[PDB]
């Protein structure tokens, strides 16, 4: 039994750590957010150029 | 370390199932080094 308690705690580390780099994954400055806007910008100007 | 003492209660199990069957063995063993008892031999005198 605390076998598998310290078992749900490794899984509530991982869900922490799963939580932790998908913050990082937003909060990048190079995110997806970034591309987006930077290959619409760069869209409108290869059709204007 | 919590499979291993998981495997350490698991030995104090088979330990303490080893001491009954030690002990069965042990009444058994000495039950079946007598033969007839000395009231079961009177009893045989007493037949005869």
């Amino acid at each position: 039994r605390e076998a598998a308690v310290l078992q749900k705690n490794y899984l509530e580390t991982q869900q922490a750590q799963t939580q932790a780099q998908l913050a990082f994954l937003q909060s990048k400055f190079s995110n997806a957010a970034l591309y987006n806007w930077l290959r619409g910008r760069l869209s409108a100007i290869y059709y204007q150029f | 370390d919590k499979v291993m003492a998981e495997i350490d209660a698991d030995k104090l199990a088979l330990q303490e199932s080893r001491h009954g069957a030690q002990s069965r063995f042990d009444s058994f063993n000495t039950l079946y080094d007598e033969d007839v008892n000395a009231g079961e031999k009177q009893a045989m005198d007493l037949y005869l």
